[PDB]
DNA sequence: AAAAAAAAAATTGTATATATCTGACACGTGCCTGGAGACTAGGGAGTAATCCCCTTGGCGGTTAAAACGCGGGGGACAGCGCGTACGTGCGTTTAAGCGGTGCTAGAGCTGTCTACGACCAATTGAGCGGCCTCGGCACCGGGATTCT
DNA sequence: AGAATCCCGGTGCCGAGGCCGCTCAATTGGTCGTAGACAGCTCTAGCACCGCTTAAACGCACGTACGCGCTGTCCCCCGCGTTTTAACCGCCAAGGGGATTACTCCCTAGTCTCCAGGCACGTGTCAGATATATACAATTTTTTTTTT
């Protein structure tokens, strides 16, 4: 009967609740506008998720690593400008050789 | 035999993107840190996350800094870098007034 | 103490950007590089130190440190 | 350094500044509207007046150089004597036409079909019957001195005798003659006299060239002709020129070789010009007064030009068909 | 301290039922979610701020997710957010 | 009335004076198109933010104030209009 | 005439020294009502906005111009060509 | 309505540093953004590093690290000593 | 003395100030010399920034500021400009610069 | 006889002095609203004590890493020839820009009245700390395929 | 033919997901002070149009300096071998400082009352535009002279 169940959504509200009321944003705090921070932090994380899911498949594993969520977070355009200035931990770089560099 | 010259450059580039341990020795590092940090003030203590995250955000950097150097230098109709490269680099970011 | 870097480092370190030739006149750039964007850090870092009244800097400190000039990082208590 | 470093070093440029605008200000009012007690730091800093009075001497020369300065008949008359002698003695011998013989003829100094030949013209032409003088280069583009009578070799003209027109199409190029000037149907940036070949069938090319392009056609005029003919000459004349059309163009005179090795060149106009000072022999007057003189001392009559004894109406081609309503300017008659 | 697993755990085992995961990449997760949460919390402040409004509400930050977020992105949130939020109003 | 070829509405001349407040001494001959581009796209990025700021406050006129904002917004704070 | 490059220099330096606005206000006060209405129908500007936005893209324009002319001048040309602006937006951080 | 500024306050130190100098109102305008624009970064990072150590309080020390932190050497050397100087004669009396 | 900007010997308010600083929803109580430290460094930089300015204004024989000045004072002082490097300043326009290599041997 | 250097003059912007006027900055004023003086209460911060987590420090192995030398080959760089794309100036066409003139949608403020959010006592479960157990993945090695 | 890399199998080993237990935080419930939704009135600025004077944009053609391709040179890193070396691991000791708890002083918030500082407004007068008519150092280019 939690608000994220009577919602429908998994991550809390409450703690949004309590933590937007420390915050020292506003002296007052609206009451669905948790709910809406919740719904759209499931959804970024679903698509993270996916696409990190997707990369680490595509290398034949069943576990996560920074290397898939790096490259899943560079592959996509949004994504990228979303995580512009933003240096991932053990992540690296995509792999890229430009072309006159190569042999003829 | 002997490889021509960029073979094994190929071969070294294909396995540092396809690596993600970290390049340089730790101990020079932590030596360079305190021989850096202890100018403000004396007798300071560090703890190993922090060094380790110095270590990996310049590594980052830096690396960051290499691609747009090699942009330039392809620009620059070369395929060897020069100091004006990281010169004309330090000029776009503006980290250098 | 700023030759502690060896050019062997540097070589691998410029490897992983892409770099396939270098000259012989960019260790020292690198090297005064590096040790500008590490004052400007540490520089940072101590002063966020002194203000709480502890005597030692903590990763955190560094993380709020790289976040103010927009270069957050994750992995470390983020 | 320091900001209070900076603080200072700014200072002492603000008392540098304030130092030099007071000279400055010193130096602006004369010295006798001041009173005596003033001017210290200007009658110390007599250099500085020095140069002030330099300032004022040299634009006072530079306006001499532009006013017209007057010699004294007499002095005139013997170095024309001089002169005479000069121009009997030598064997081949380059007068060079000057922007004060336009003056004369009423050309611009430095329209042009209704200007008639100077007397000044008309003596050059008479050295040339005898032969005195070899060459002629001449700064005006009217073509008067064509009409004076000289022979179209001897003279040479780096603007363009504006009558004669040379084809562009040709290699060895088409030479014709216009009466009336073309400076109407042609203008800047455009090359083109518009006038059919009555053999080449082709538009004709003016030999006169305008400001801001290049004529490429040498058979109009000649520089190396010229170049050859100074260097024949014992020596070198020129009379009535501001010299300014002449100072564009060096290589009609020559002026490349070596002073030495050249030969000896005298000018005489009523204006000053550099190459009055450069000559040995200096004469101020009036360029006609002045060549009338020395057809005195020679001994030999001035001639008098007349339209019919005019060498270009007759060098003239006729007019294309329809080409006379094309020219503002009507066609010269003989 | 308080972080965000086990919620995220669900969101996983919701999506992907059959994947294992470990402690490094929760953190990366932890300070992402984190870091979208300033943003979104202090753009929505300065709305606040400038029309002169002194009340948070669900306006400001649906505005902030149309301005930080790419249009299909952006429009996929908004539908999800107005829908969750209609949901907890139809309950009470 | 709707607006349609108003892109070419920067001329040739105008971008020849930009760039010599740049500092550039010569000019290649596929340089105006895509500086027209890149205005473009920049100019839509602020119109966009600065549209929203607007109907953020239920306003149908856009406000400087809302341009203000949204330069802010891409870190390019501007100078001497308020704020 | 004067030589090719004294022009170049001149107007050079008399922009540098000038302040004023370089883009006339109509056509680009057409080209903004243009791109914006594609937003929303029927918007409405004030004067202040549209001189707002004059400043910043003079603003940008001009710096992402001397940014080309470094990079050109680094590639030994005094000419200036397509690839040194796709470098510089590339590089300095955008697209 | 009103709108408040600092017009008479920047203009009593022009005359204070420069009694003999005029002024245009675009420049009142940068100098209001310039004001504004510091005031609220400095407030910016001073409340973010009170909430970092768990401080409900703002004091002279944290707003005296702030200055510290966005300015450089020797510009921070004076300011911290002005407002040493500034906030001892305040209390002393 | 009853204002407080005159018992610190400022030139800036401290009342204003301080009302800035409640009503900025920053922290929910305020020190009482915080606003004294505020008025000191706001005198500091509006000061130097000024003073460069009124510089600036007498080289071109001037006797009033323009934002062209204060764009040739910023642009031509090696900490300010990190300070506001990042800033853009109304029709300032830029400093003369030519490369050497541009000039004609 | 030819090349280099110095001087002088002519350009070339570059800077300037000054008469008129005009619109914008500076100074005077009423008043009204925010700032100052005084008293109270209460929670946040400064200070003392403890501990045990952690950082600094030292030492032996070994081992991969670093350092140096040398032959050589590809890459940087200078010079030359040539085509052309762009500077530059002039005649022609166009639309930016100023000045009224008018209208109206639309921002701003005022009043109220009700719905919504803050505050506090009870209370109960979901989230966090410890321990586990075991399987996913690293490691060394053998083989399968791939550029040179 | 050949070294470098992908691929498959076996084995060991420590982290990951579960499970237990408990405690602070989320939830109910009610209540009271308060912000804004809405209407309406108002006043002002943006839009649209018109006419006109004029400065800029354009089209064109001509020339020439530059980008580019080609050739020659020389030269300086690269790959490999061999000697050198310090990084890292594992282990062990010790002391400081970070963190927690308890406690008492005192500084900001809040309220009321009263006054003076700043703001909107208005008017004078003078610094800068604006046109007009000029000086002026730098420079640069050409000529002339001197030296080899």
């Amino acid at each position: 009967k939690s608000r994220s169940s009577r919602a429908g959504l998994q991550f809390p509200v409450g703690r949004v609740h309590r933590l937007l009321r420390k915050g020292n944003y506003a002296e007052r705090v609206g009451a669905g506008a948790p709910v809406y921070m919740a719904a759209v932090l499931e959804y970024l994380t679903a698509e993270i998720l996916e696409l990190a899911g997707n990369a680490a498949r595509d290398n034949k594993k069943t576990r996560i690593i920074p290397r898939h969520l790096q490259l899943a977070i560079r592959n996509d355009e949004e994504l990228n400008k979303l995580l512009g200035k933003v240096t991932i931990a053990q992540g690296g770089v995509l792999p890229n050789i430009q072309a006159v560099l190569l042999p003829k | 035999h002997r490889y021509r010259p960029g073979t094994v450059c190929l071969r070294e580039i294909r396995r540092y993107q396809k690596s993600t341990e970290l390049l340089i020795r730790k101990l020079p590092f932590q030596r360079l840190v305190r021989e850096i940090a202890q100018d403000f003030k004396t007798d300071l203590r560090f703890q190993s996350s922090a060094v380790m995250a110095l270590q990996e955000a310049s590594e980052a950097y830096l690396v960051g800094l290499f691609e747009d150097t090699n942009l330039a230098a392809i620009h620059a109709k070369r395929v060897t870098i020069m100091p004006k490269d990281i010169q004309l680099a330090r000029r776009i970011r503006g980290e250098r007034a | 103490n700023i030759q502690g870097i060896t050019k062997p480092a540097i070589r691998r370190l410029a490897r992983r950007g892409g770099v396939k030739r270098i000259s012989g006149l960019i260790y020292e750039e690198t090297r005064g590089v590096l040790k500008v964007f590490l004052e400007n850090v540490i520089r940072d870092a101590v002063t966020y130190t002194e203000h709480a009244k502890r005597k030692t800097v903590t990763a955190m400190d560094v993380v709020y440190a790289l976040k103010r000039q927009g270069r957050t990082l994750y992995g470390f208590g983020g | 350094e320091r900001k209070a470093a900076e603080r200072v070093r700014r200072l002492r440029e603000e008392q540098q500044r304030e130092r030099l605008r007071q000279v400055s200000r010193i130096l602006r009012k004369a010295a006798a509207e001041r009173s005596a007690e003033e001017g210290r730091l200007l009658a110390e800093s007599a250099d500085l007046v020095t140069e002030l009075q330099g300032r004022s001497r040299r634009r006072e020369g530079l306006k001499r150089r532009q006013e017209e300065v007057c010699d004294d008949p007499e002095e005139l008359r013997g170095k024309v004597r001089e002169l005479a002698s000069a121009v009997r003695n030598a064997k081949y011998l380059v007068v060079y036409t000057g922007a004060g013989i336009s003056t004369a003829a009423s050309i611009p100094d430095y329209d042009l079909s209704e200007a008639e030949p100077t007397l000044t013209h008309m003596s050059i032409t008479r050295l040339h019957e005898q032969k005195l003088v070899q060459h002629v280069v001449s700064q005006n583009c009217d073509g008067l001195h064509l009409r004076s009578g000289l022979p179209r070799t001897a003279i040479s003209e780096l603007h363009g005798n504006m009558y004669i027109e040379v084809c562009t199409s040709c290699v060895p190029n088409r030479e014709y003659v216009r009466v009336f000037d073309v400076t109407e149907r042609t203008a800047l940036h455009r090359h083109q006299t518009g006038r059919t070949c009555h053999k080449c069938g082709t538009q004709l090319r003016d030999t006169i060239v305008h400001f801001g392009e290049r004529g490429t056609l040498g058979q109009p005029l000649n520089w190396e002709a010229a170049t050859e003919a100074a260097s024949r000459a014992d020596t070198i004349l020129c009379l009535g020129s501001s010299l300014k059309v002449l100072k564009k163009y060096p290589r009609l005179w020559c002026m490349t070789k070596p002073p030495s090795r050249r030969p000896k060149l005298y000018i005489v106009n009523l204006q000053w010009t550099p190459k009055d000072d450069w000559a040995a022999l200096k004469l101020h007057g009036k360029c006609d007064d002045v060549m009338r003189l020395l057809m005195a001392e020679l001994g030999l009559e001035i001639p008098a030009y007349s339209r019919w004894q005019d060498p270009i109406f007759s060098l003239a081609t006729p007019l294309r068909a329809g080409e006379e309503g094309s020219h503002s300017r009507k066609s010269l008659c003989r | 301290k308080e972080s965000y697993s086990i919620y995220v755990y669900k969101v996983l085992k919701q999506v992907h039922p059959d994947t294992g995961i470990s402690s490094k990449a929760m953190g990366i997760m932890n300070s992402f979610v984190n870091d979208i949460f300033e943003r979104i919390a202090g753009e929505a402040s300065r709305l606040a701020h400038y029309n002169k409004r002194s009340t948070i509400t669900s306006r400001e930050i649906q505005t902030a997710v149309r301005l930080l977020l790419p249009g299909e992105l952006a429009k996929h949130a908004v539908s999800e957010g107005t829908k969750a939020v209609t949901k907890y109003t139809s309950a009470k």
